[PDB]
């Protein structure tokens, strides 16, 4: 999603918190958006 | 135009080649074993 590496322990180990926060926050934005997408698909499919 | 509960004045002297360490999210000898500002530091760093 625009991060360094898609592994959280990898980001946290490679970088210091002052930048791990940014890389993480990008991972969080992406994964949260993916969860929202999945939950909305489930909502519509459950309505059907 | 801003009120504050308590304002702190931390005082010390350093070299111009070390001012960058007296700031949030830095690294170095000072920001390691001497004096470290928080990650969410809310204030100004002043020197003359």
């Amino acid at each position: 999603f625009g991060a360094i590496s898609s592994v959280l322990n990898d980001i946290l180990s490679r970088l210091d918190p002052p930048e791990a926060e940014v890389q993480i926050d990008r991972l969080i934005t992406g994964r949260l958006q993916s969860l929202q997408t999945y939950v909305t698909q489930q909502l519509i499919r459950a309505a059907e | 135009d801003l009120c504050f509960t308590n304002v702190y004045a931390d005082s010390f002297v350093i070299r111009g080649d070390e001012v960058r360490q007296i700031a949030p999210g830095q690294t170095g000898k000072i920001a390691d074993y001497n004096y470290k500002l928080p990650d969410d530091f809310t204030g100004c760093v002043i020197a003359w």
